[PDB]
């Protein structure tokens, strides 16, 4: 469950938000594959509630109506024709599994769903899966609201109601078997794996019970004995009952530390300076990198509200954004997730969005087709953060340099700072407001170097800033803080 | 239920407390 079950030298995969599966299948054969991106995070594919006050919104697909393929994303043929063409061409698929709960409690019945199958979260009844009242956890939550109130008892956070979300009871072998029928489902189509939404509110063992049911990788694309890939979203900044560590013996957890240490470094908050990042990694008190999904921003906190609150940075903050993604992926630590979002109409007010709500772009609750501009960006309001430049020749770094040691580590005291992974990779970052000019040891093999953040490596020749690298591996490096990305990344692809 | 512990966005989080 630790290993994401990648093709050899693809090291990262990408969330691809609310996107259509006939787009991602596109976006697999067009872009993730030649770029060599590892896999993609889907949109829960399971049937949820239809939600029409207010209009559509994201949150809307974590309110799960049955384990039916059946989504605005598309129906179990396009998710099943998504799935097959990654794999053909080398990208995996892990599916955001929300099996913790159904719907809201208050949610009305009916068929407003995406495959209009019946639900009365009132009477506790799901017949498409099917559910009664006997799988949830009305009788085992102890709480007086039914509801999650005490973050400081784990039993409560386990056994009550997320946000009112139905609680399902995981202890049952019953709604076990349902939770693996839907995972094996999607395992057999082909998925590498999954991340479980809200494992912070299910119980370890209620986890490893189910996962224990699960089939080995299909073998059409996946070695004999192959697992399926899991990471756990478990909100833990330390200070609370439940540790990330609890679910270790399940697979990887999500490292929500790394996305708000890192924002706040970068953002200068609170006396933190780049200088600090030397020893990022387990010396900051993060999870073991085998154990660690790593991320700037998730789907949630993008919106400021999550873990890490105002300190996680977006691309609303494209330019202080690039950076910190481009030192995660440069930093061996963790296996390394990349937001792509789609653009929201965010109207503040006292710093809090009130269009946080607003689902994908869409016509009428449609989602829009992704559109690619002659510039490679994206269309119909998709920001696309992965075909950014400087962000996916990063995710190619990252494969370029993988397996090689964090060494050469430079800093200023301040907010310039240069690292490189082993002879494969140098990156230098200038985070102060002055100017970076200095001779820098690389440890790369002599040569000319395409910077791949200000430009590309296009017919042996640079689009952007070349570096040049002496016989004793010195390259000066110059970064005026008023660049556009104040930063410089150079590996041994990118050299002519 | 506070504003400790904000799940799905300001927005939904808003319409919940009430
Ligand atoms: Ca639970
Ligand atoms: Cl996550």
């Amino acid at each position: 469950q630790y290993s994401p079950n990648t093709q050899q030298g693809r090291t990262s995969i990408v969330h691809l938000f609310e996107w259509r599966w006939v787009d991602i299948a596109l976006e697999c054969e067009r872009y993730l594959a030649p770029k060599g991106f590892g896999g993609v995070q889907v949109s829960p594919p399971n049937e949820n509630v239809a939600i029409y006050n207010p209009f559509r919104p994201w949150w809307e697909r974590y309110q799960p109506v049955s384990y039916k393929l059946c989504t605005r994303s598309g129906n179990e043929d396009e998710f099943r024709n998504m799935v097959t063409r990654c794999n053909n061409v080398g990208v995996r698929i892990y599916v955001d599994a929300v099996i913790n709960h159904m719907c809201g409690n208050a949610v009305s019945a009916g068929t407003s769903s995406t495959c209009g199958s019946y639900f009365n979260p009132g009477s506790r009844d799901f017949p498409a899966v099917p559910y009664s009242g006997w799988d949830f956890n009305d009788g085992k939550c102890k709480t007086g609201s039914g509801d999650i109130e005490n973050y400081n008892d784990a039993t409560q956070v386990r056994d009550c109601r997320l946000t009112g979300l139905l609680d399902l009871a995981l202890e049952k072998d019953y709604v076990r078997s349902k939770i693996a029928e839907y995972m094996n489902h999607l395992i057999d189509i082909g998925v590498a794996g999954f991340r479980l939404d809200a494992s912070k509110h299910m119980w370890p063992g209620d986890i490893k019970a189910i996962l224990d049911k699960l089939h080995n990788l299909n073998s059409n694309w996946f070695p004999a004995g192959s697992k399926p890939f899991i990471y756990q979203e478990v909100i833990d900044l330390g200070g609370e009952p439940i540790k990330s560590s609890d679910y270790f013996g399940n697979g990887r957890v999500t490292e929500f530390k790394y996305g708000a240490k890192l924002g706040t470094v970068i953002r200068k908050w609170n006396g933190e300076k780049m200088s600090y990042l030397k020893n990022w990694g387990e010396g900051w008190g993060f999870v073991p990198s085998d154990r660690a999904l790593v991320f700037v921003d998730n789907h949630d906190n993008q919106r400021g509200h999550g873990a890490g609150g105002a300190s996680i940075l977006t691309f609303w903050d494209a330019r202080l954004y690039k950076m910190a993604v481009g030192f995660m992926l440069a930093h061996p630590y963790g296996f390394t997730r990349v937001m792509s979002s789609y653009r929201w109409p965010r109207q503040f007010q006292n710093g809090n969005d009130v269009n946080d709500w607003v689902g994908p772009p869409n016509n009428n609750g449609v989602i829009k087709e992704v559109t690619i501009n002659p510039d490679t960006t994206c269309g119909n309001d998709w920001v696309c953060e992965h075909r950014w430049r400087q962000i996916r020749n990063m995710v190619i770094f990252r494969n370029v340099v993988d397996g090689q040691p964090f060494t050469n580590w430079y800093d200023n005291g301040s907010n310039q700072v240069a690292f490189g992974r082993g002879n494969r990779g140098f990156i230098v970052f200038n985070n102060d407001d002055w100017s970076f000019s200095l001779t820098l040891q690389t440890g790369l093999p002599a040569g000319t170097y395409c910077d791949v953040i200000s430009g590309d490596k296009i017919n042996g020749n640079c689009t952007g800033i070349k570096i040049y690298v002496s016989d004793d591996g010195k390259a000066h490096f110059s970064i005026s803080n008023s660049a556009e990305d104040p930063f410089i990344a150079i590996h041994a692809e990118s050299k002519l | 239920y506070g504003h400790s512990h904000i799940r799905f966005g300001y927005s939904y989080h808003v319409s919940y407390c009430g």
